[PDB]
């Protein structure tokens, strides 16, 4: 099935303490009210960069694997959350058929190791000039069979340093939860920044013509009457 | 008025970096393997090298080679493999050749320093060095900073074949090393160091004396490298954790 | 006051610490002919109003 | 890729990474042999014998 992702999967595309701002910016972002595919296990593909959530209670996905063949031919990169640590980890792995929560078979030539010792989760995966970006946020939902509509901002948690294509990835699961996958595009954004450094605030300029509006004016308040506007659609 | 004073600001580290660790390793991975380091928390001072290492090459991008002693960087990777004499010069932005497509990759926007030297008596034998690969067939360029340690047989159609046939090739080649050559054809270590500056707190920096804070008073400050001039005074604000300073 | 006009950065002292005296002339250049006719479109504007 | 090794290449007006894209019009290919350390005087304002 087909859902819509209503204002969701806006992050933090860079570093400074900013006070009260507006900036406006295109990049790869998630368009709002765009098409998500919710599964309630598929390679499915990576393309730009997705975001990923999490509708679940007892916790049972357990991390990701990020790769381009899924064999022993090709690197792929492992992030998975055991009852106690959650380990990283990117090896030539025997990726079988079904995982469970033992995934691979063994693991050899490889470099990057690192150990750290109802609600949602979300996560955007970027990959780009040899860094994957890994950005993460929390939400406590209610009963629900449908993504909520709301506006949540995403922590970056960490970059890793690790020089591989990402064609394909492929969730982990245990064997009650569902996930939705949801892909990035190049899109113009702008953002309010607050007087703490967070943002309060964003709209697409490509969504309404309202909203273009919104982006030439480079404000959030407009006044009555008739203006002319750029070409952001 | 003209200023009279100055404040140097620097945070509390005393270790030497790895400079022996990662220039005098007992063997270098190959080009088409080649190996990433992280490097935090040291003082970059580079005086001990001057009677011990002799780089044949060493320029740097994004900064001043002059100015690298009152800098300081916030997060440094340290990049290692072996080239020979002639591919040295592929090893930099807007390059093009064997190394610069299938094998090692730098970004046009580029800050950080490249620095090589020949090492002939260690890595090169009377009878031969062939340790040292390179990939010299691959269906496409590399993105920057992206590694292909792949080992399949390589064909022109597109398709997967067993190598003893006609138009499948080995992707490999093996660098040939003697002591015997020219000197486009002697063993090269290549160490490329990629920092960024001025964003998170500093934790590899340079080797400069601090000073004690002196307050209302118009003088030339120096924190972490930020230079300026203008009065101190005490502050009220708050701020994000890790986070140095603000605009 | 927050456009680098082309230049590698609005800071002004941030050209200057991790430049050599050449390479920093024409950075610092940019900024200065960009400042100084950004002051005159004001003045022109102050002038006709 | 597996025959010629070049010790200097090295192209003016245009990108090295961008010839693989590109269409040329007109192209000569000028051929000599010089010694070691006149290598360098083959480029636009220089001087020397060569
Ligand atoms: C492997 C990827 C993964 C990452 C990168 C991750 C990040 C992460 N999740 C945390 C909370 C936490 N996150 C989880 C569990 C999960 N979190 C999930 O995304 C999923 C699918 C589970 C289910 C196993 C738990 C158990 C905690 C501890 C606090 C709690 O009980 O929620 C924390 C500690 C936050 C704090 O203590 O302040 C980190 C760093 N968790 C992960 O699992
Ligand atoms: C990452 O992996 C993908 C898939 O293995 C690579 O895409 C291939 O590119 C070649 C180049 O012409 C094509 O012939 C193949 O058909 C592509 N594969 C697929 C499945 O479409 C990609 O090139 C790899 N990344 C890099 C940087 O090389
Ligand atoms: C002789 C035919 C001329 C065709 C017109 C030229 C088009 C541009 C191509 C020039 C050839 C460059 C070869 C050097 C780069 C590969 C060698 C290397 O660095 O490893
Ligand atoms: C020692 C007297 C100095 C006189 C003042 C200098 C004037 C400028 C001339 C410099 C001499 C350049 C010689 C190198 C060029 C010819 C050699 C070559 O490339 O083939
Ligand atoms: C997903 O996009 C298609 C257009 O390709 C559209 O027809 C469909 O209605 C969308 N899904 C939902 C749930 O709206
Ligand atoms: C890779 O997997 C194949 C089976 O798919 C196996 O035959 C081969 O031994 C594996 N490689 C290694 C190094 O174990
Ligand atoms: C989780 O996996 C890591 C990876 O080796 C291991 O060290 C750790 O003991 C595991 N913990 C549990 C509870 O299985
Ligand atoms: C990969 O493993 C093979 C054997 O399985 C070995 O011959 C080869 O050297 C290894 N390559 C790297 C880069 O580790
Ligand atoms: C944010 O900034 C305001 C004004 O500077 C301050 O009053 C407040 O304490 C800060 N923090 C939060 C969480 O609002
Ligand atoms: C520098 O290296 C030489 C090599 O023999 C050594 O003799 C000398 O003591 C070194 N300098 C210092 C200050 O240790
Ligand atoms: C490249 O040259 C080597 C030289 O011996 C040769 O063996 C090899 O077959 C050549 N590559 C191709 C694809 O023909």
């Amino acid at each position: 099935t087909q859902h819509t992702s209503s204002m969701r999967g806006v992050y933090y595309p860079d570093e400074i303490f900013r006070s009260d701002t507006l900036y406006l910016t295109q990049d790869l972002f998630l368009p709002f009210y765009s098409n998500v595919t919710g599964f309630h296990n598929p390679v499915i593909p990576f393309k730009d960069g997705i975001y990923f959530a999490a509708t679940e209670k007892s916790n049972v996905v357990r991390g990701w694997v990020f790769g381009s063949t899924m064999n022993n031919k090709s690197q792929s990169v492992i992030i998975i959350n055991n009852s106690t640590n959650v380990v990283i980890r990117a090896c030539n792995f025997e990726l079988c058929d079904n995982p469970f929560f033992m995934i691979f078979d063994n693991a050899f030539n490889c470099t990057f190791e690192y150990i750290s010792d109802k609600h949602l989760r979300e996560f955007v995966f970027k990959n780009k000039d040899g860094f994957l970006y890994v950005y993460k946020g929390y939400q406590p939902i209610d009963v629900v069979r449908d993504l909520p509509s709301g506006f949540n901002t995403l922590k970056p948690i960490f970059k890793l340093p690790l020089g591989i294509n990402i064609t394909n990835f492929r969730a982990i699961l245990t064997a009650a939860a569902a996930y939705f996958v949801g892909y990035l595009k190049p899109t113009t954004f702008m953002l309010k920044y607050d007087e703490n450094g967070t943002i309060t605030d964003a709209v697409d300029c490509s969504q309404n013509p309202l909203a273009e509006l919104k982006c030439s004016v480079k404000s959030f308040e407009i006044d009555k009457g008739i203006y002319q506007t750029s070409n952001f659609r | 008025v003209v200023p009279s004073g100055d404040v140097v600001r620097f945070p509390n580290i005393t270790n030497l970096c790895p400079f022996g660790e990662v220039f005098n390793a007992t063997k270098f991975p190959s080009v088409y393997a080649w190996e990433r380091k992280k490097i935090s928390n040291c003082v970059a001072d580079y005086s001990v090298l001057y009677n011990s290492t002799f780089f044949s090459t060493f320029k740097c991008y994004g900064v001043c080679a002059t100015k690298l002693n009152d800098l300081c960087f916030s997060n440094v990777y340290a990049d290692s493999f072996v080239v020979k004499g002639d591919d040295v010069r592929q090893i930099a932005p807007g390059q093009t050749g064997v190394i610069a497509d299938y094998n090692y990759k730098l970004p046009d926007d580029f800050m950080g320093c490249v620095l090589a030297w020949n090492t002939r008596n260690i890595d090169a034998t009377s009878t031969g060095n062939y340790n040292y690969k390179y990939r010299y067939l691959r269906h496409g360029k590399l993105r920057p900073f992206e590694r292909d340690i792949s080992n399949v047989p390589f064909s022109p159609d597109g398709k997967p074949c067993t190598p003893p046939a006609l138009n499948c090739y080995w992707p490999l080649n093996d660098y040939g090393f003697y002591t015997t050559t020219g000197i486009g054809y002697q063993p090269y270590r290549v160490v490329v160091l990629s920092f960024e500056l001025l964003n998170a707190p500093a934790t590899v920096c340079g080797p400069k004396l601090s000073t004690d804070l002196i307050k209302n008073q118009c003088v030339n400050f120096n924190f972490n490298g930020l230079t300026g001039t203008g009065v101190l005074t005490p502050s009220s604000k708050r701020f994000q954790p890790f986070q140095q300073f603000g605009r | 006051l927050s456009s680098n006009f082309g230049a590698i950065s609005s800071v002004l002292n941030d050209i200057l610490s991790r430049l050599c005296k050449v390479e920093a002339e024409v950075q610092i250049d940019r900024l200065i002919t960009g400042r100084l006719q950004s002051l005159q479109t004001y003045v022109t504007q102050q002038l006709i109003r």
